[PDB]
């Protein structure tokens, strides 16, 4: 399974069967066949399956890196440092890329569960999505193929300069 | 990279100790060892480089290429072993230890960590492609095919000396690793013009740009199997990667020093696809048909946007792989007709069917179908292209209207229609020939699978 | 070995299928996706209960 | 759930297995034709369940089952949408091709 | 098909533009005009999810007539009597918009008699 | 489908259709009636033999052949040159 | 038995083919005069369209002046 | 194959002219080269254009693909003037009026979907009416805002 | 083996459209040397084909019977 | 009866 | 649209194998009787093709009529339909008359044969197809739009009309 | 105009293959049988008022304008036999015209497949390796000086000796493989 609050999902509500007519739909006779035929061996496998993995059972872990000195903090031209600041700056560049991925994901699911009505129901996902990619596109664009912490600071740099002139000459 | 260094120059004495009979099979078998061991340079990270001494390094641009390179080999050796089977038992240990040599310099030249042993490298793989084709080429043009291989390159390449020498002089250094955190910004002037034209203009003509690939359709076809595989397949990606390096150099400079070369390499994409629809050689329809892969690659490095350069990589690893398997389809066909004449044997479906495959198979990667790498690295460099300018996507879909009309002619003329009645030397397809085949094919077919490891430092 | 077929190119691929689909991409997120079953005044909710109202009483036209 | 997804993607992969029973062969089959005109039969057979349990409630799903690659924001995933025109379009296209096929294996007889 | 000719070969200064119409107010015309109720509340037809285009004023038949569709399953030939209420339905909605293009074309020939009637006068 | 044509068979539907001709008597022809000489017909009335020839079996006799076949011998064995009988 | 090719006549018919394209013919006609009867409004109309040069002013709201 | 059956400069004397008419396999009288330009033919000569459809089907060809001869002088053009490729063969209506009918035809066709775009046919009815101020909720309008309330009657 | 070939004296053109063509022929003088090549056309078999009504209109006769039957039986059903 | 000998190339290899 | 338009290549393809790999329509004919069971396929996918009432064909092509003709339309566009939905019947009739109707043109060596199951058990299920196949899907297909079936009498009977002209 | 025996048409020759090409356009133009038999007495009328024409410059004119006229009323799309080129059939089954020489390849697993094709190729084979140099000889003596005029090839003339050029023709795959 997966965690729940990261990738939500609104509570399913189905409705209970009420036919009206008196022929019995094929549906219902497929699923118990399905049920015999082809769940309970895939369970019984699975579970046979399941306990050969409890028998020996071992572990893997998530690679924690901790933060190390960004690349303001470094001085020019000092590889020691600058180097250790642009492994840190690709990491968080790949992990903003897969949290783009995730919010879409979630923009796609909902429009998907939501059907016909996902201009209204997916209101907030939509502007979870336009956020994210607010801020990757102020972070990440542009860069270009060499891009570098050297070149996304330069970038962030020109647009704190732009949004400090244009907040000065609003006053 | 020592471990594969040494293994190549071990298959010196293994091409000079083996029994006379046995000179073939154990530098295949061998090579095809050496190649096995190829993919421990898989050891990739997002973050770092696998860097392994003060020499020699490798990232996911360099590591493609190598596996390629490392492949390589043993097909040549596979398609070059039917037509030098007359020669001379000591002629042909020189010809094995030219492709082997040359393999050396190549596994060398794309792990260069510091860009001057890169340029040495780079141009000490002219040596053995110029022997193997003033040497073992067939006609009477190799001569002058291997005067112009020699010398658009060193014309080109003579300013990239001067040019690396004066960064030496500069930055203090010419490691690559170095230079990723000592770049600084080259502006305008005369002065940094001639500076991205010196930078650039060698690896212009190994791609080769359109107006400088007068060297190209001569000497990959006055060139034997073995030679037209390695310079279809690895010596038009130096010009690549050697692009990709120097232009961190080169910025912002190249935003504008850009232009005439795209638009050479946009126009030439055209050009030299119309000229693959009037061709009479196939080797030369095979040629400019390389051209006209390769101006997507040059467009694509100029550009310098991340899936410009993952679908540059993408497009390098499969061009090399259709490019190499075209050549051997040619190969092939000339080694029953003796004619290089695309209209000469006709209707070969009719007498070589599961050969008629390959050729099918070939000819549709060579129109990048989907979800081949061909067409990966095709559509990556034509999405990358359309956010540069959205005219750029007239000559992009007007270049694979003709890309997949010279390929299907090609298909149809050589396979289809009414056989030639007075050629009945066509004899069934060689157990080599179809495993050559293969070899060039079932790995293209494979890394559409799982096609992140060609996709460059910035997948 | 009269109904061969309906066995190793069916109920072979129904298991190796639901097998795959049950337990490696039901468990990854939002693989499959569907859309949520339709509601009508009138339902009842089998995961709360919870009956639907019913709509209000027509202005009956015919 | 299960069935609808189930049934869907045995369609598919029973329509791939003949390609890999002509591409593993050694012998001249026992009338090949017949075997990939009864295949597609079957798959017309597979393919009505999900199309009727979607006449029954409307019910629609997106099976993105393999993970292919992420070109950075372009996560592209073996994608299979069941909708209104995959579940009205599959068992036409499937018993179309059944026909056209027995067709076949008169008009091409010869061959 | 002949309000076609009568805007084309005519003049259009009498006859209705189909984007811009009512041209005219609701009251103008009416004493105390009711409105159209809503039967189908707007949480029963987003559960029911209804297309866009089919949520118009009379989205309750076609409610009931889904409804009926979902639960006669496999009896396809068993609900024809909410589909044609809906469809009536739909009809009577049809009237009321050929009734409202009669309404605009009438009034433009009561503003078009009036201009005349007062080039005449004054 | 199509059923294998004998030299028999073609000799005989050649004479069917030359005694459905009303400028040949059928107690004159035989195999080897010149249309000229014997049956003395016009080369009009041999293009006319010709096209029922063609519409009779159902193939085109090129003008180059069909100049010369000037007795019903000489078309029997022309439809068993191109159609390759008695395999 | 297969069927004999015949020379310039009429073809040996089998029963089947004649009972079958006889059979189909009569469905076809079966079920145009059965939907027909049964439906009779998706081919000449469902609702009568009304006149609105009939309608009058006062349900239309048209003030006289 | 050797030096003097391969093909030369442009021939000047009548001499060389007859030559490499003896090279092409062809009559002196029918040999015509391509104009001296400077284009780059050199002896090859010009043959009339046309594509290999227009060749005698019925003939026995060396080539019957292709419809050509052994030792037949080829057309600088044959890879283009295959059947596969360019038709010159004549056809039953002239050039000029197939170009003229189709012009015409496409332009007046285009013409009328410009003047019917211009005069478009509709019902003599209304807008469509929708509940809930045109359906602001459903269209994607946020709820913090409140839209003009726009109210239906009956009529 | 042996296919054994009608008559040829069979396929005389009386009764035919080749004897109204071999009239307006025979009205200037022309004659007609191939109507009995043509004659098998239409006669036997061949002859007295159906019209385009009459090609719609087949099984129009059971349908409508069956027709009859069914809305017979769906009346007598409702009692 | 009569079947004849089909000229194909050599499927062996 | 796939069933009839399958069904009708499937008969050409009949009288194609049965005439000795003829595809033209002047040397065809007659085969009303020595092809009926083809005859009557081909008969019912035209109808199908021209929108016969209540065959597979009408279930959607009159309701593509009766709604470009009730919108607000392109006229021009609409009076090619027109012309383009009698064109249909036209072309239609041309099939049914010279490949069945009138006298045989074909060569004289009749091997005229319809006779394989597999022959007659495809066509048979794409002509139950072109008999049910519109009514089954369209009440089968749940609604996505609203259909306008509100319109004038000239304006209901238009498809009708046209084709029948 | 384009023959392998004679170097031009005649007269003669161009008005037959007019006639025919006449009768067949109309036969197209003219689809039902009576009617295409009824047109076509016609243009046999046509064709043999002119007939007994002895000025040849008169009937070259005649022959002329009778192709303007049968320019001017030929059918667009005319009905070609299908094995005829243009046809729908026509060199349909090349694919399937494998040459003799690819069965001299085969492995010989498969030729112990056919043991008596094989062995009754290998005199046919023999009786050809034989009939080679007689018959180019055959060719080289009576063949006169300049080479050939025509495309003409001679029979044999002896007994037991084979006609020049055999092999090619007789050898020659048939229409259905
Ligand atoms: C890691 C595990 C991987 C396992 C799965 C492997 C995945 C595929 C790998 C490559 C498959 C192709 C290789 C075989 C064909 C080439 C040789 C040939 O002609 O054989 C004919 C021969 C049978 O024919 P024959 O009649 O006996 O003789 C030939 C005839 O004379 C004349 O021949 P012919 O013309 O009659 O027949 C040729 C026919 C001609 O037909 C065509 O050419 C039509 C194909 C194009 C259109 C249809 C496909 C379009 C794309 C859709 C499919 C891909 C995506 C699908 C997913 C859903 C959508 C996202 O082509 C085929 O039948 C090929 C079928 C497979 C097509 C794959 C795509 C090829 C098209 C070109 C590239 C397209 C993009 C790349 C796609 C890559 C996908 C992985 O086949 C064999 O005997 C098979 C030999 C063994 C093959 C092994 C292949 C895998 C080897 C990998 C080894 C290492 C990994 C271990 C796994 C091993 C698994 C077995
Ligand atoms: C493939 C064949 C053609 C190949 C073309 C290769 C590129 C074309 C241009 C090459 C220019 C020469 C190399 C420049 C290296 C730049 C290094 C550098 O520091 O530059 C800045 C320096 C600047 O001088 P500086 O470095 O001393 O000063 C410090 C910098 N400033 C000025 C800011 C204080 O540039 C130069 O000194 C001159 C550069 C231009 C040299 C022009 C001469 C060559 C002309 C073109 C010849 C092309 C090949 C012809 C033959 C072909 C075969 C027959
Ligand atoms: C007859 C042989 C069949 C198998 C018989 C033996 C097994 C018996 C039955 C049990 C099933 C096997 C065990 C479960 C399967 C594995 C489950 C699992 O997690 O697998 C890991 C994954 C599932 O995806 P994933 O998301 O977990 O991993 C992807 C890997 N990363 C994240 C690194 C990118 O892989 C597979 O399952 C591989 C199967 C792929 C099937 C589709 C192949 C497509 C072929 C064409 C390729 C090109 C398409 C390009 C375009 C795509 C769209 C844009
Ligand atoms: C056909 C063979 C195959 C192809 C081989 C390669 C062909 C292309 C190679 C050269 C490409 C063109 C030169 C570079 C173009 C990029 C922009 C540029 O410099 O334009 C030329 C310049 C435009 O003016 P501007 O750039 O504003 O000048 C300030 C410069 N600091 O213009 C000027 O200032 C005027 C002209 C100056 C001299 C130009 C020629 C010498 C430089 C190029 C060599
Ligand atoms: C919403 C917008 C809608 C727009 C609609 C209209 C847009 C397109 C306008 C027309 C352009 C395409 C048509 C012209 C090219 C047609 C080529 C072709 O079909 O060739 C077929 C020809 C043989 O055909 P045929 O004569 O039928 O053969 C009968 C038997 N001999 O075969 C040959 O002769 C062989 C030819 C081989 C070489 C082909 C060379 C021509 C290639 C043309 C490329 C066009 C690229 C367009 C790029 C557009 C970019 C925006
Ligand atoms: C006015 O006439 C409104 C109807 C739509 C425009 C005219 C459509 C004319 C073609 C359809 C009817 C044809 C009657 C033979």
């Amino acid at each position: 399974s997966w965690d729940k609050d990261v990738y939500p999902e609104p509570p399913r509500r189905t409705p209970a069967p009420s036919p009206q007519t008196s022929l019995p739909n094929p549906i219902t006779y497929l699923t118990k066949a399905f049920d015999l035929l082809v769940d309970r061996p895939v369970t019984l496998v699975r579970e046979f399956i399941e306990r050969q993995h409890a028998k020996n059972k071992y572990y893997y872990y998530h690679r924690e890196f901790r933060r190390v000195p960004d690349i303001t903090e470094c001085h020019e031209k000092d590889v020691l440092c600058m180097f250790e600041a642009e492994m840190q700056w690709k990491r968080d560049y790949k992990v903003d890329q897969e949290i783009v991925n995730i919010i879409q994901e979630r923009l796609k699911a909902c429009q998907q569960r939501e059907g016909e009505s996902h201009r209204q129901n997916c209101a907030k996902e939509l502007q979870q999505f336009t956020q994210v990619v607010k801020a990757y596109q102020d972070r990440y664009h542009d860069l270009g193929a060499h891009y570098s912490a050297r070149k996304c600071l330069a970038k962030q740099k020109q647009r704190m300069l732009a949004e400090r002139k244009a907040t000065k000459e609003a006053a | 990279m020592l471990k594969y260094i040494i293994p190549t120059m071990m298959l010196m004495p293994l091409t000079w100790l083996s029994k006379n009979s046995m000179i073939w099979i154990n530098t295949t078998l061998h090579s095809l060892l050496i190649s096995l061991t190829s993919l421990l340079l898989l050891n990739q990270f997002g973050d770092n480089s696998l860097n392994f001494s003060l020499t020699f390094f490798s990232d996911s641009l360099s590591t493609p290429l190598l596996i390629l390179t490392m492949w390589l080999l043993p097909l040549m050796l596979m398609a070059s072993q039917h037509h030098l089977s007359k020669e001379n038992l000591a002629r042909k240990k020189l010809f094995i230890s030219m492709l082997i040599l040359l393999q050396l310099f190549l596994i060398m030249t794309f792990t260069a960590t510091e860009l001057i042993f890169f340029y040495i490298m780079f141009e000490a793989t002219l040596v053995p492609t110029l022997i193997i084709i003033t040497r073992w080429g067939n006609q009477t043009e190799r001569l002058n095919a291997g005067l112009y291989f020699l010398f658009y390159t060193l014309a080109g390449s003579l300013p990239l000396l001067v040019a690396l020498i004066y960064i030496q002089n500069t930055m203090g250094s010419l490691n690559f690793l170095i230079l990723q955190y000592w770049v600084q910004p080259m502006p305008n002037s005369w002065s940094n013009t001639f500076m991205w034209l010196a930078c650039m203009m060698a690896f212009m003509v190994k791609m080769p740009l359109y107006g400088l690939h007068l060297w190209l359709p001569k000497a990959h076809v006055e060139a034997p199997i073995a030679g037209s595989m390695v310079l279809a397949a690895i010596l038009l990606k130096l010009g690549g990667y050697g692009m990709m390096r120097i232009t961190l150099l080169l910025n912002p400079i190249t935003d504008f020093m850009a232009y005439p070369f795209i638009m050479l390499s946009l126009w030439g994409m055209i050009m030299t696809s119309s000229i693959c629809l009037r061709q009479t050689d196939l080797k030369s329809l095979i040629a400019y048909s390389s051209v006209s892969h390769m101006a997507l690659v040059i467009v694509a490095i100029l550009i310098q946007t991340p899936w410009s350069y993952m679908g540059a990589t993408a497009l390098m690893i499969a061009h090399g792989l259709t490019s190499s398997m075209l050549f051997c389809l040619a190969n092939s066909n000339y080694e029953r007709v003796h004619s290089r004449t695309m209209i000469l044997a006709r209707g070969l479906q009719t007498l070589l069917p599961l050969m008629a495959a390959w050729w099918l198979l070939a000819s549709l990667t060579n129109l990048a179908l989907p979800p081949s790498i061909n067409l990966i690295g095709e559509l990556f460099v034509v999405m990358s292209t359309f956010s540069w300018s959205n005219i750029t996507i007239i000559l992009m879909g007007l270049n694979m209207v003709i890309t997949a009309l010279y390929s299907l002619y090609m298909l149809i003329t050589t396979q289809r229609g009414k056989h030639t009645h007075h050629i009945n030397n066509i004899l069934p397809s060689f157990t080599r020939e179809n495993a050559l085949m293969s070899l060039h094919m079932l790995p293209l077919l494979l890394l559409s699978l799982n096609p992140k490891i060609i996709l460059g430092p910035l997948y | 070995r009269h109904s061969i077929f309906a066995f190793t190119h069916v109920l072979i691929p129904v298991w190796i299928i639901h097998y795959y689909l049950k337990y490696h991409v039901t468990t990854k997120p939002y693989t499959i996706v569907e859309k949520k079953p339709r509601i009508f005044p009138g339902d009842t909710i089998l995961e709360t209960g919870e009956v639907i109202p019913p709509m209000k009483e027509f202005p009956d036209q015919h | 759930m299960n069935l609808f997804s189930s049934l869907t993607l045995v369609t598919l992969i029973l329509l791939t297995m003949p390609i890999a029973a002509i591409n593993f062969n050694t012998h001249k089959f026992t009338n090949y034709p017949l075997y990939v005109k009864t295949t597609i039969s079957c798959a017309f057979i597979t393919s009505m369940i999900p199309t009727m349990m979607f006449i029954h409630t409307g019910q629609e799903m997106i099976i993105s089952n393999w993970h292919w690659l992420t070109i950075q924001t372009l996560k592209l995933s073996l994608s299979f949408k069941m909708d209104f025109f995959s579940m009205m379009f599959v068992p036409v296209a499937l018993f179309v091709t059944w026909s056209i096929m027995e067709f076949s294996m008169w008009y091409m007889h010869s061959d | 098909g002949a309000h076609l000719a009568r805007r084309y070969l005519g003049d259009a200064s009498v006859e209705p533009e189909p984007l811009r119409m009512p041209t005219f107010p609701p009251d103008y015309g009416f004493p105390e005009r009711k409105e159209r109720e809503m039967v189908a509340t707007q949480q029963e037809m987003n559960d029911a999810q209804l297309v866009l285009q089919q949520r118009d004023y009379c989205a309750h038949y076609l409610i009931r007539f889904l409804k009926c569709k979902r639960d006669s399953f496999p009896n396809f030939l068993a609900c024809k009597h909410e589909q044609h209420d809906w469809d009536y339905c739909e009809h009577l909605d049809y009237v009321k918009r050929m009734k409202e293009f009669e309404r605009e074309r009438r009034l433009l020939q009561r503003k078009k008699r009036r201009e005349q009637r007062e080039a005449d006068m004054a | 489908d199509a059923p294998p044509l004998t030299l028999e068979g073609i000799k005989d539907r050649v004479l069917y259709v030359l005694k459905l001709y009303d400028k040949i008597d059928p107690e004159k022809l035989s195999v080897n009636s010149h249309f000229m000489k014997d049956l003395g017909l016009d080369s009009l009335d041999q293009v006319e033999i010709i096209m029922a020839m063609e519409d009779e079996f159902g193939f085109e006799i090129p003008d180059i052949d069909a100049e010369k076949l000037m007795c019903p011998q000489e078309i029997v064995d022309y439809i068993a040159d191109k159609k390759d009988v008695y395999e | 038995a297969h069927i004999e090719p015949r020379y310039r006549q009429f073809p040996q018919l089998t029963r089947s083919q004649v009972i079958q394209a006889e059979f189909f013919s009569a469905t076809m006609w079966f079920w145009i005069l059965w939907r027909f009867w049964h439906d009779s409004d998706a081919v000449l109309g469902h609702f009568p369209y009304p006149d609105p040069s009939q309608w009058t002013d006062e349900e239309l709201g048209i003030p006289p002046d | 194959i050797t030096k003097d059956m391969l093909p030369g400069p442009y021939p000047k004397t009548p001499e060389e002219r007859a030559a490499a008419a003896k090279k092409y396999n062809m009559r002196v009288e029918d040999y015509e080269p391509y104009p001296d330009d400077g284009m780059g033919y050199g002896d090859y000569p010009k043959l009339p254009d046309r594509s290999q459809q227009e060749r005698d089907p019925w003939y026995d060809w060396d080539h019957p693909d292709l419809r050509l001869n052994w030792g037949e002088p080829m057309h600088w053009d044959l890879d283009m003037y295959i059947r596969n490729r360019v038709d010159t063969s004549p056809t039953p209506v002239n050039w000029n009026l197939m170009c003229k009918h189709l012009f015409g035809f496409v332009a007046f066709m285009l013409f009328m979907f410009w003047v019917g775009e211009t005069y478009p046919t509709y019902q003599p009815v209304g807008p469509k009416q929708y509940p809930y101020n045109n359906l602001y909720l459903e269209r994607g309008g946020d709820p913090n805002k409140e839209p003009e309330p726009v109210v239906h009657y009956e009529i | 083996s042996k296919m054994e070939l009608p008559d040829y004296k069979q396929w005389k053109i009386e009764g035919t459209p080749l004897e109204t063509v071999q009239e307006k022929l025979a009205a200037r003088g022309l004659r007609d040397p191939w109507g009995r090549n043509e004659a098998w056309r239409y006669m036997g078999g061949f002859a007295n084909n159906v019209s385009f009504v009459g090609a719609l209109l087949k099984g129009f006769k059971w349908g409508f019977a069956a027709f009859v039957v069914a809305v017979g039986a769906e009346y007598y059903l409702e009692s | 009866g009569k079947r004849l000998f089909i000229i194909k190339p050599s499927g062996f290899y | 649209h796939a069933f009839f338009k399958a069904m009708l290549f499937m008969c050409s393809g009949s009288i194609i194998h049965s005439l000795n790999d003829e595809q033209d329509i002047r040397k065809m004919g007659g085969l009303f009787k020595a092809m009926p069971f083809t005859t009557t396929a081909l008969i019912i996918g035209s109808l199908a093709l021209t929108g016969m009432p209540f065959l597979t064909g009408f279930y959607s092509k009159d309701l593509i009529i009766e709604s470009a003709n009730t919108s607000y339309t392109n006229a021009w566009a609409l009076l090619m339909t027109l012309v383009a939905t009698s064109f249909t019947a036209i072309y239609s009739t041309r099939i049914i008359f010279f490949a069945l109707l009138g006298q045989p043109r074909f060569p004289t060596l009749i091997n005229i044969n319809e006779n394989n199951p597999f022959l007659i058990n495809s066509i048979k299920r794409l002509l139950i197809g072109s008999l049910f196949a519109g009514f089954i899907i369209s009440n089968n297909i749940p609604p996505m739009t609203i259909p306008q079936m509100t319109m004038p009498h000239y304006l209901k009977m238009t498809a009708l009309t046209v084709t029948i002209l | 105009a384009f023959l392998p025996s004679a170097a031009y048409l005649t007269h003669q020759q161009k008005v037959l293959q007019l006639y025919k090409r006449a009768l067949r356009h109309l036969e197209s133009r003219c689809v039902h049988r009576d009617k295409y038999r009824y047109f076509a007495c016609l243009l046999r009328a046509r064709f043999d008022e002119h007939k007994n024409e002895k000025d040849m410059v008169k009937a070259t004119q005649l022959l002329r304008e009778a192709e303007k006229e049968f320019w001017h009323g030929q059918h667009p799309q005319p009905y070609i036999f299908p094995e005829s080129p243009g046809g729908t059939s026509y060199e349909r089954y090349e694919c399937y015209k494998v040459p003799e020489w690819c069965l001299d390849d085969w492995h010989p697993s498969e030729k112990a497949m056919y043991p008596d094709y094989f062995a009754k190729r290998e005199q046919w084979k023999k009786l050809r390796r034989e009939s080679w140099e007689r018959e180019v000889k055959q060719l080289q003596e009576e063949t006169p000086v300049g080479g050939p005029r025509t495309e003409a090839l001679p029979p044999a003339r002896k007994q037991g000796d084979l006609p020049p050029l055999w092999w090619h023709i007789v050898t020659r795959p048939r229409e259905r493989p």
